[PDB]
């Protein structure tokens, strides 16, 4: 799913989730292991916004 | 770790991923051994009182009003050992994990240093050598003709012969590695 | 300044009759040698200037910048020498005669005693970073760059071409000294209005300001490491003393004249060190960095507090060397890796400790470290623009804040964290490549020692 | 000086410790090849169970796939050696 | 005993540039650091006295350190 | 080397000891041990590198400038007697700044002296400050980072012509 | 395999922080208040392949340049009304209105001693090693806002309004930590949650005239 | 044979020499003012002729 | 398909040559011309050059500053003078306008 | 200094 | 008694109920997604594993990633009257701003230096 | 001290009770660090990356 047609040069990179690395799955063998992410999958537009070292969107107990 | 994830997580598989996370922050909240094993066994009671469900659809709506009470009712800080992720000792010995090829490009003098180490290293690269071309030539074979496959991998199929890419998992860093 | 002069150019007969096999080692010695010889400068008994001929002359601001340039041009050949390797022996020497001339050229626009002849050397050394960046730039985009240094300099530096023929039409030599002296007062009118601004753009362009910043990230990453090297440490201080040596004739109308000026160094360094937090190209980052630290410089220029000149001053000299530290170490991991993404190499300090050393200490001179002269540069601008006006503060916090984590994002995701242990082809160091590093960072350390040298022509 | 190193026989001495100690696998029948329900007659609860009190006593979380995978204490403990690095 | 090899980067050529930087260092530099505390030990500094009267002193005569009244005597 | 006439310190009024108990006084002890075996090498030391310098004693002179005329009977444009009178005023600058770094030093040495009375003892280094600080204001202030004896005679003439203005009513 | 680095590393941060407090000068005080500063985050990210380590590193490099935000702003105004950054010219300073200096002061203080506002870095900063954990964390890095406040308190007791929000943010912020305290389960992280309810006493300490306390409190603690 | 192979190295060196030739002859050149700025305007002592080369 | 070289591979400089330093690949230049850019960089640069400026007297003049200074302090302290007049120029040398 | 370590009674506690 | 996600604090994947009524074609593409993944980490692992590989992995996805965050940006931007107004607001309304505020500071300082209200006492390193 | 020892022996005790938002507000930070450390990040790096680099 692209980004709208809102002329901001977008174009046709994918929309993927806003879920920053946290989420991942962390008992898993990641091809880049800091940023939990496989070899050839597609990246975020804000992946480095979304690294472990910055912002977390992880579910809260409240 | 040693297992990749499947497609997707069946039912059986999630109630026992609620039951273990259930009795994990039912220690974190009773931190006491007896009271633990008190209210354990009451919520192994709960477990076996809807274990026997025939619907299932009933089955995946109180597994669904479970795992809701458990997010009601989940511990703020829960136990979490410090090996394991969000723990205290958690990639504390990354920096420490240094891969085996910097070997390669060790000084002659360190070489000389530890020669026969570096000798069976020299065997074991070479054990790697021979075995790469029939690994490759087993994953060719071995893969289905249909999209379908896991990531899963095959092991080997004859003597002589080494599971396909065995080199990252055997030569791994150790966990303690000084 | 001749007897630094002829020997830079004699370096050029050197280039082109040594051995194929000789010629770094003796471009490079002698280079050294000149740079010891441009030393010779700072014996500076007397409060007068050094004015050696009709034509050349030393000054308080003039002799680091010369100094400067004279040590950077062989740690140019440091760092041109490895990507070398495999070109022919003829271009390889071309190359050489191409930083040489840089080096001759830089020193005679800084020692020069007429603004029109300065000019003639500024688009004079304008013409081999365009060659260099054209010719030995990596990706496809070094015309596009090339072309966009090349128009932004240039349509800056026409209105200042007719401002110093007019200037001279009017007073009758423009000699720097003569117009220093009998300087004469501006009416405030809308000509004199517009001949500042043409006398300021090309300066402005060169810093360059903010808005028209946009040639020097691309420039800077297309560009080769002597390029960026050239770039970052000594064009963007030529515009500086480009506007310090002009500013002394355009009084009283400068203050008001200063306003869009100062607002848009501020905010625009601000937005700069916001890209840094948000880039993802080592080279970008560093050159948002460098328009960051010269948009402070703008600002302590405009402000003309003798303050604020010191401290231009100071962060010339700082941001020069140490840009040029963050540049060579970008290109040695750009060499290892051979790519510039910024998140890509990340656990670098497990395979290189000394680099990852000289990574932190490079890193800590950019984000103002006491008791550096780059803090010393940017607490005296941030006390002569709080003297200016007091709510300048809220600016300065923002920036020095946003300099402390682009700074440490750096380390952090560039050394810091688990080793991408898939990049197999990862050579140790070159002891070339760690003397560089040695060489950018011994002489911040001695001019932190003795800051006295780089305070400029206020005091 | 701290923390002694482990050892193939002392993970199985210390997992057969566990599950003769659990009071549904009587240790008479209890063998490192006895299979949680072929011979054990154990479920999938009484597995995850034996997988907490391993992981209680070894002071490490095993993950939930490869925990669900583990079947009898021979593949506990080649578990625990992998994860361990214990060779001998 | 059972001690296990330790895996580590290669450190010989990083241990190679500090010990050869360190050598051209000290090769130049304690020759120099030698001769600046037998100077400041034994010969020049220079204490301030009064111009005699129909005493026109040289410009290096009007500097303290030995060794910058000898650097001003000779080429400057 | 230096003078109290230009660094002015009062003679120090010590106490003599009165010791009322009778346990020995450890800084006695150590001072003593002090002196004993770290004193007397260094001082003998600084002696025979002092008769080294006596052996090869040297002078140095203090540089004095003669005044050129004054900017004010200056002629404008010939650009000889404007370089002479503006480096005599850079030069009289400079010496203003080190007589500046003189006041603050002796005001500083005096609230370090001086202590928790301070308020009370240091009144004459204040006001010694307060005046040159005035005069340094009236003479060298806002004249921006060209600052030059034109400058400062046009800031001058502007402040004589404001006084003056002042003074008719 | 590092543990002359970790030893170097401590004697660094200790020549820093003895620079700091013994400085005269607020140029030499602020030499040494980025050395803790650099080596406080050197010595959390002392385990470089810890992705929490490096974090807590950066989020308290950041609470502590807010503080250094302040301290430039007081230092450039001390620096331009009284030409000095010298503690004697300070002292003849204590006559006039300081309430934008002390404004930056506290600023530096509250980033420094972890106060309401900017405290989470001194938990966060708990991730390192022990030994770092006690000496930076526990008994000298912390107590620096609070010492530098004991050395401008002759400024402080002039100025009432500094003196009430002092007064307040301490017994806020020791308020708020105790708080936190109460229901941890790490014990370092109750420990020093404790250690910034003790600051926070200190910092009340300091809101009421009583600077000499706030230090013995320092030794103490 | 030395000379003809390590006869590159002269180069430099005669470049500074020339150099210092050069600034001496500018030097000698700007010479309209010797011992007649009012700063330093002083009787000349009978063993030298000029101030300053 | 035009005719093109394939893309070359960058190769271990280290496996031919252990003691490789950085500047050439043979041996003899590689360590010739790293012993010119240590002598030539540090040794008689870095150091002589650091000396000379170390002794450099009276740099802008700060210590003729200083001691002028001292002396006119010394001069108006005992003559009673201010230590800086109000004024720079001397009024009755300054011939203002009537208006 | 070092000890037997103890699977899970109590350990021998050394005098000093 | 339920909790709420935020963009910050997201939906947890077992409290979604997305995944309590399944459907045999999400079923299916969880099926594909996961045969994708293995397409690539079998490429991958081969790549990673492979002894006479003498370099590092390049990552297409990385390349795309910085080629769409760094060139695209112009080719695929088309001028649009919100982020017209978007960029007008961002890169004037913070200079006439800050304009506003200095050249307030420094008309009201500048007054009260001319009638003289304003004191430097001790302001001489300006 | 004595609240905290009979509040200890509660805990001893043999009885879960519902958590209530005291408690939920004293293990979880004050919520100031999620909060604060969420908010104030992805605010500022947004701004950043969508405002100043691409716009
Ligand atoms: C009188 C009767 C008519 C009134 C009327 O029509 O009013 C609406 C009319 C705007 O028309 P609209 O409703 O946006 O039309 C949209 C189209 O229907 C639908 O849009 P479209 O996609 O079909 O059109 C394509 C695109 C066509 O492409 C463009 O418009 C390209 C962009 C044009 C310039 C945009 C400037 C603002 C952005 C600056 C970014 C930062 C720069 C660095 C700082 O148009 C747009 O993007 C829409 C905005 C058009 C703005 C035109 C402004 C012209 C005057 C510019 C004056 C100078 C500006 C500052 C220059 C500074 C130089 C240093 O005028 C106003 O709103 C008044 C203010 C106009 C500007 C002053
Ligand atoms: C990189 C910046 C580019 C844009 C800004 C360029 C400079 C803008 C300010 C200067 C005006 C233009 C240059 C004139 C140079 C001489 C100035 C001067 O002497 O002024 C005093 C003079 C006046 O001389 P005067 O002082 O003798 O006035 C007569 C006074 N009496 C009668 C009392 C004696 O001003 C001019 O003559 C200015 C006329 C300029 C007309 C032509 C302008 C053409 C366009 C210029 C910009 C083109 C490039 C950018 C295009 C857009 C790109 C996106
Ligand atoms: C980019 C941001 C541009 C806007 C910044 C905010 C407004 C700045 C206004 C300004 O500079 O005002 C100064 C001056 C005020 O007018 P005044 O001092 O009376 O001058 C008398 C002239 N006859 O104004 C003037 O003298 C009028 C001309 C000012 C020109 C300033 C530069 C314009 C942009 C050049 C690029
Ligand atoms: C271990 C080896 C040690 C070798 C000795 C020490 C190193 C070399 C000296 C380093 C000096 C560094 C500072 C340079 C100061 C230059 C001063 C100067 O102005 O020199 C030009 C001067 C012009 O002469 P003139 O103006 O007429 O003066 C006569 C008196 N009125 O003309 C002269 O002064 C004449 C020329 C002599 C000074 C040349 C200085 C340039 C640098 C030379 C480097 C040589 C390195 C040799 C290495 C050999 C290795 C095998
Ligand atoms: C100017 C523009 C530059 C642009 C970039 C240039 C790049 C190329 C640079 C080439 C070389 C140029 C060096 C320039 C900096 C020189 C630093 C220096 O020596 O400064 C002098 C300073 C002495 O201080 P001073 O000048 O009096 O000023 C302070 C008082 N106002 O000296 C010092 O304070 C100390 C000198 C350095 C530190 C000492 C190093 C040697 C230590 C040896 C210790 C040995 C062991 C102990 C021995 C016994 C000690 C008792
Ligand atoms: C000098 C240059 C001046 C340029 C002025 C440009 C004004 C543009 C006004 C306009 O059309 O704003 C539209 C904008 C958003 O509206 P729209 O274009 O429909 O965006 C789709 C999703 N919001 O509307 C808004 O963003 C709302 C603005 C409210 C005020
Ligand atoms: C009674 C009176 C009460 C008064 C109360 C007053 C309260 C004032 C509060 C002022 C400070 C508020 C802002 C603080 C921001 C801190 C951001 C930070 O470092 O967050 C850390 C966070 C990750 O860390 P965390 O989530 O804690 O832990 C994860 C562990 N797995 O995220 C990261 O690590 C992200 C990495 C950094 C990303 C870039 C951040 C740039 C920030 C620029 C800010 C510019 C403006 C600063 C203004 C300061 C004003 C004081
Ligand atoms: C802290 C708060 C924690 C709150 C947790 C509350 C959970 C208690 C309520 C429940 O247990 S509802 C459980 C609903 N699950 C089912 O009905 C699953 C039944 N379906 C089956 O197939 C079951 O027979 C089994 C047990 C999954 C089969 O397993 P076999 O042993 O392999």
């Amino acid at each position: 799913e692209p980004y709208p047609d809102d002329g901001m040069g977008y174009g046709d990179y994918p929309m993927l989730p806003n879920r920053s690395q946290h989420e991942r799955d962390p008992w898993y063998q990641w091809d880049h292991s800091e940023l939990r992410m496989n070899w050839g999958e597609p990246i975020h537009w804000d992946l480095d916004m979304y690294i472990r070292n910055r912002v977390d969107t992880s579910p809260t107990p409240v | 770790a040693f297992c990749a994830p499947p497609a997707y997580l069946t039912h059986q598989q999630k109630v026992l991923r609620l039951y273990k996370r259930a009795l994990r922050h039912l220690e974190s909240w009773c931190i006491h051994r007896d009271k633990y094993r008190y209210f354990a066994c009451l919520m192994r009671a709960r477990f076996e009182e809807h274990k026997n469900e025939k619907d299932m659809m009933r089955a995946t709506q109180l597994l669904r009003e479970a795992e809701e009470e458990f997010w009601q009712n989940q511990h703020p800080q829960p136990y979490i050992f410090p090996d394991s992720p969000g723990g205290t000792s958690f990639e504390r010995y990354e920096c420490y994990k240094v891969p085996e090829w910097c070997l390669d490009y060790w000084h002659p003098s360190e070489k000389a240093m530890y020669p026969d180490y570096f000798s069976k290293r020299e065997q074991w690269k070479k054990l790697r050598m021979e075995s790469w071309d029939r690994e490759v030539k087993q994953l060719q074979e071995e893969t289905s003709p249909d999209g379908i496959m896991t990531e899963a991998l095959p092991p080997a199929r004859r003597e002589g012969d080494l599971p396909p890419l065995w080199w990252h998992i055997v030569t791994r860093p150790r966990e303690r590695p000084t | 300044m001749l007897k630094i002069i002829l020997p830079s150019l004699m370096l050029l007969p050197l280039t082109w009759l040594s051995s194929p096999k000789k010629t770094w080692t003796n471009v490079t010695s002698y280079s050294f040698l000149i740079s010891l010889t441009s030393l010779t400068l700072l014996w500076q008994t007397d409060e007068n200037y050094k004015n050696f001929s009709n034509m050349f002359s030393s000054d308080p601001l003039s002799t680091p910048l010369i100094i400067l340039t004279a040590w950077l041009l062989p740690l140019m050949l440091m760092a041109s020498q490895n990507h070398l390797k495999k070109d022919n022996n003829v271009l390889q020497k071309l190359y050489i005669s191409m930083l040489i001339s840089l080096q001759i050229l830089l020193i005679m626009t800084f020692s020069a005693t007429e603004l029109i002849m300065f000019y003639i050397l500024f688009e004079a050394t304008l013409i081999p970073t365009l060659i260099i960046i054209t010719r030995w730039g990596n990706q496809t985009e070094r015309l596009n760059a090339g072309i966009y240094f090349l128009f932004y300099t240039l349509i800056g530096s026409i209105p200042l071409l007719i401002a110093l023929i007019l200037i001279q039409n009017h007073v009758g030599t423009l000699n720097l000294m003569i117009l220093s002296f009998t300087t004469h007062t501006l009416d405030a009118s809308w000509s004199n209005n517009l001949l500042w601004l043409a006398c300021m753009m090309a300066f402005l362009i060169k810093m360059p300001l903010y808005g028209v910043h946009l040639w020097l990230p691309k420039a800077h990453v297309e560009a080769p490491i002597a390029g960026s090297m050239i770039l970052a440490a000594i064009l963007l201080k030529l515009g500086s003393y480009g506007m310090i040596r002009i500013s002394i004739i355009l009084d009283p109308l400068t203050k008001y004249m200063a306003y869009p000026f100062i607002l848009l160094s501020l905010w625009g360094m601000i937005m700069t060190s916001s890209i840094c937090l948000r880039q993802t190209d080592l080279k970008s980052l560093i050159a948002y960095s460098s328009v960051s630290h010269m948009a402070l410089v703008i600002a302590s220029i405009m402000i003309q507090t003798p303050w604020s000149f010191m401290g231009a001053t100071m962060l010339m000299i700082a941001h020069g060397l140490t840009s040029s530290l963050l540049f060579c170490l970008a290109n040695s991991n750009y060499e290892r890796i051979h790519s510039r993404t910024m998140i890509m190499a990340r656990g670098l300090q497990m395979v290189f400790p000394l680099m990852a050393t000289w990574w932190l200490m490079a890193s800590l001179a950019n984000l103002a470290l006491p008791p550096s002269i780059n803090l010393m540069g940017e607490l005296f601008i941030t006390m002569s623009l709080f003297s200016w006006s007091n709510f300048t503060i809220i600016l300065m916090g923002i920036n020095i804040i946003i300099t402390g984590m682009y700074s440490m994002y750096m380390i952090i995701t560039t050394q810091r964290g688990k080793l991408t242990n898939h990049m197999i082809n990862l050579q140790p160091s070159h002891t070339r490549e760690l003397t560089l590093m040695a060489l950018h960072m011994i002489p911040l350390i001695l001019l932190t020692t003795s800051p006295k040298l780089i305070t400029g022509l206020t005091m | 000086s701290d923390a002694p190193p482990l050892t193939l026989d002392g993970i199985k001495d210390r997992v057969l410790y566990v599950l003769k100690l659990y009071d549904k696998i009587d240790p008479e029948k209890l063998s490192v090849n006895s299979h949680f329900m072929k011979d054990l007659g154990l479920d999938s609860l009484d597995q995850v169970e034996i997988i907490m009190a391993m992981e209680d006593e070894f002071g490490f979380e095993i993950p939930d796939i490869d925990a669900e995978k583990l079947m009898c204490p021979q593949e506990i403990v080649d578990y625990i050696a992998d994860k361990k690095d214990v060779y001998e | 005993g059972k001690r296990l090899f330790v895996v580590k980067p290669s450190l010989y050529y990083d241990a190679r540039f500090l010990r050869l930087m360190k050598f051209y260092l000290m090769l130049t530099g304690i020759p120099v650091i030698i001769g600046i505390t037998l100077v400041n030990i034994f010969i020049g500094e220079a204490e301030l006295a009064e111009i005699p009267e129909g005493y026109i002193p040289e410009h290096w005569e009007y500097y303290k350190h030995p060794i910058s009244r000898w650097i001003a005597r000779n080429f400057y | 080397s230096w003078d109290k006439d230009v660094y002015p310190e009062p003679p120090s009024r010590t106490p003599a000891p009165s010791p009322q108990t009778s346990l020995p006084n450890p800084i006695t002890y150590l001072t003593k041990a002090y002196d004993l075996v770290v004193d007397w090498p260094v001082t003998l030391v600084r002696e025979f590198i002092e008769r080294q310098h006596a052996k090869n004693r040297t002078y140095y002179y203090h540089r004095q400038y003669r005044r050129v005329p004054d900017i004010t009977e200056c002629k404008e444009g010939d650009v000889l007697c404007i370089y002479e009178a503006e480096m005599q005023w850079r030069r009289d600058f400079k010496v203003d700044q080190e007589i500046m770094n003189i006041i603050q030093e002796r005001l500083k040495a005096c609230q370090q002296r001086e202590g928790e009375n301070y308020q009370q003892n240091c009144a004459k280094e204040l006001e010694q400050f307060t005046k040159v600080t005035k005069a340094y204001q009236d003479r060298y202030l806002d004249l921006g980072a060209y600052y030059s004896a034109r400058k400062c005679l046009a800031k001058q003439k502007q402040r004589m012509l404001e006084e003056r203005k002042a003074a008719r009513q | 395999p590092n543990i002359n680095r970790f030893i170097k590393y401590l004697t660094l941060f200790l020549i820093t922080m003895l620079i700091l407090t013994s400085a005269n000068n607020m140029f030499q005080l602020f030499i040494g208040w980025e050395g803790v500063g650099i080596m406080s985050f050197l010595l959390i990210g002392w385990w470089y392949g810890r992705t929490d380590a490096n974090t807590a590193a950066l989020q308290a490099i950041l609470y502590n340049r807010i503080g250094d935000i302040g301290f430039i702003l007081a230092m450039v105004w001390f620096s331009l009304n009284m030409n000095s950054w010298e503690l004697q010219q300070i002292m003849f300073s204590n006559n006039n209105d300081n309430l934008i200096p002390l404004m930056g002061l506290l600023i530096a203080a509250t980033g420094k001693s972890a106060q309401f506002g900017l405290h989470p870095w001194l938990p966060s900063a708990m991730e390192g090693p022990t030994p770092v954990s006690a000496l930076l964390h526990s008994s000298t890095m912390v107590v620096a806002g609070i010492f530098l406040l004991v050395r401008f308190h002759p400024l402080t007791t002039n100025n009432n309004f500094i003196l009430t929000t002092m007064l307040c943010l301490g017994a806020l912020t020791t308020l708020f930590t105790a708080i936190c305290a109460l229901t941890q389960n790490d014990i370092k992280k109750i420990i020093a949650f404790s250690t910034s309810s003790q600051l926070g006493l200190m910092m009340v300490t300091l809101g009421m005239n009583q600077p000499h306390l706030a230090f013995l409190h320092i030794c103490t603690h | 044979q030395l000379l003809r192979e390590h006869w590159v190295h002269i180069l430099v060196p005669a470049g500074f020499v020339f150099g210092c030739y050069l600034d001496r002859k500018d030097d000698e050149k700007l010479t309209a003012f010797r011992n007649k700025s009012m700063l330093f305007q002083r009787e000349l002592r009978p063993n030298e002729e000029v101030t300053w080369k | 398909q035009w005719q093109e070289d394939p893309e070359p591979e960058d190769e271990n400089v280290y496996a031919k040559n252990p003691d490789f330093h950085g500047y050439d690949s043979d041996p003899v230049v590689d360590v010739w011309n790293m012993r010119a850019v240590f002598f030539f960089g540090f040794s008689i640069v870095l150091v002589f050059g650091t000396t000379f400026v170390a002794y450099v007297p009276d740099y802008r003049m700060q210590e003729w500053a200083r001691r002028e200074a001292e002396r006119l302090v010394k001069y108006r302290e005992v003559n009673g003078l201010p230590i800086m007049e109000s004024n720079y120029f001397d009024p009755s040398k300054i011939q203002l306008p009537e208006d | 200094v070092h000890i037997q370590p103890r699977y899970r009674e109590f350990p021998q506690l050394t005098r000093s | 008694s339920k909790y709420k996600p935020a963009p910050l604090a997201t939906l947890p994947s077992t409290l979604d109920p997305a995944e309590y009524d399944v459907s045999p074609e999400t079923r299916r593409a969880q099926v594909e997604r996961l045969s994708i993944r293995a397409r690539l980490k079998r490429e991958y692992l081969l790549q990673y594993n492979d002894p006479k590989r003498v370099s590092h992995i390049e990552d297409p996805a990385l390349i795309r990633w910085t080629y769409a965050r760094s060139a695209n940006i112009y080719p695929n931007f088309r001028p649009t009257p919100k982020n017209s107004l978007l960029g007008a607001v961002a890169g004037f309304g913070p200079l006439i701003f800050w304009y506003y505020v200095f050249k307030t500071d420094r008309d009201r300082k500048e007054r009260l230096i001319q009638e003289g209200k304003l004191d430097r006492k001790f302001n001489i390193s300006y | 001290f004595l609240i905290a020892l009979e509040l200890n022996n509660l805990t001893m005790k043999l009885s879960m009770n519902k958590a209530n938002p005291y408690s939920s507000f004293s293990t979880l930070l004050g919520f100031f660090p999620s909060i604060i450390h969420r908010i104030t990040p992805m605010k500022s790096l947004n701004l950043s990356l969508k405002t100043s680099l691409t716009l």
